[PDB]
């Protein structure tokens, strides 16, 4: 089989990961180093086909173990701005229910951890801040969009 | 087109009927087996209250929509609270 | 019919101040998530529930054959039956 295509570039790259997650285990460093940099360098010249269906596996099940998800929200909405400056509306009306199902389910963290701690520090208080202004841009990407009222149903129960 | 207007002192009081139908309450004691085939007997309010009750619909009536800027309303600092109390009940 | 709308008027005060002050929202109705309820129109819910529900058999059953009657030929009322139509 890899005979066949020892020529070729695509086949190794794709299959270097399904490979590894084989002996790497579940609870693991799996998806940080290589899936996102797969995805960024896919992504600069993809058209921003699959990005996202490469993007969104990792964050699937990275919620098993959580930890801090700021940067791993910030990059999510400026690829969103550009496909639609660049009038590409690849967003399926099902995308963003993900991701706003995420901030909703990590945004109730910060605050038992702020009732935790007693001081902490500035930057605590930063994160709980930082992470509603995510949102809110969230929100207007959802506004900008046009999608179905199911969609439009979903979005306003989350 | 006229209606009456009862208080409980005794003076008696008379105003047009659009004139008096700014005050819900006032609408629905004249809607129903109180069809009065009008005089609306108020058993507990003064007639002083009552008096600026009956002046305010003219003011309000007559200076809506209006550019010309509008006045302002002379209210008695020692009677103030009555005129709150009643406003209540009548939902002015 | 007529009792209701003329006790409504005289329970404005508690549907105004008390009651609608402590209810659900109309959002909170739609999209699920989130019962007291105005007088006057409390009075239509146990119309409902405990007068035609406990007799929708024989209304629709002696209904279904008067218009199959006047489809044969018969002279119904007609404000009786529109009435009993117009509820529902």
């Amino acid at each position: 089989e890899l005979e066949s295509i020892r020529q070729d570039r695509d086949a190794l790259h794709m299959e270097g990961l399904i490979v590894r997650e084989r002996i790497l285990g579940a609870d693991n460093i799996d998806v940080s180093h290589p899936i996102i940099y797969r995805g960024a360098v896919y992504a600069d010249n993809m058209e921003f086909e699959q990005c996202i269906k490469l993007w969104l596996h990792a964050l699937h099940l990275r919620q098993k173990g959580n930890r801090n998800t700021h940067k791993d929200l910030l990059r999510f909405a400026q690829v969103f701005s550009q496909m639609i400056h660049l009038n590409e509306t690849v967003k399926a009306p099902d995308i963003e229910c993900v991701l706003r199902c995420s901030v909703l389910e990590i945004e109730q963290s910060m605050n038992r951890v702020k009732n935790i701690s007693d001081a902490d520090v500035h930057n605590a208080m930063d994160n709980y801040e930082c992470n509603l202004y995510t949102f809110l841009y969230l929100v207007c990407i959802s506004t900008k969009t046009q999608c179905s009222e199911e969609d439009q149903c979903k979005i306003n129960k989350q | 087109m006229y209606v009456k207007l009862i208080s409980s002192d005794g003076h008696e009081f008379i105003v047009k009927r659009e004139h008096a139908l700014t005050s819900g309450t006032i609408k629905a004691m004249l809607s129903g087996p109180g069809q009065f085939a009008n005089e609306v007997n108020f058993r507990e309010i003064p007639s002083h209250v009552l008096s600026k009750v009956c002046m305010y619909f003219t003011y309000k009536v007559r200076y809506t929509n209006s550019s010309t800027e509008i006045p302002e309303f002379p209210i008695a600092p020692e009677i103030a609270l009555e005129l709150l109390m009643a406003a209540n009940f009548l939902d002015c | 019919s007529k009792g209701a709308d003329y006790m409504d008027c005289l329970y404005r005060y508690l549907n105004t101040q008390f009651i609608k002050k402590n209810k659900l929202t109309e959002a909170d109705l739609q999209y699920g998530y989130g019962p007291l309820m105005e007088i006057g129109e409390l009075a239509l819910d146990m119309w409902r529930k405990l007068m035609v529900e406990p007799l929708q058999a024989i209304l629709i059953r002696m209904l279904l054959r008067e218009i199959k009657n006047d489809r044969g030929g018969e002279d119904p009322n007609q404000k009786v039956i529109h009435g009993v139509i117009n509820s529902f």
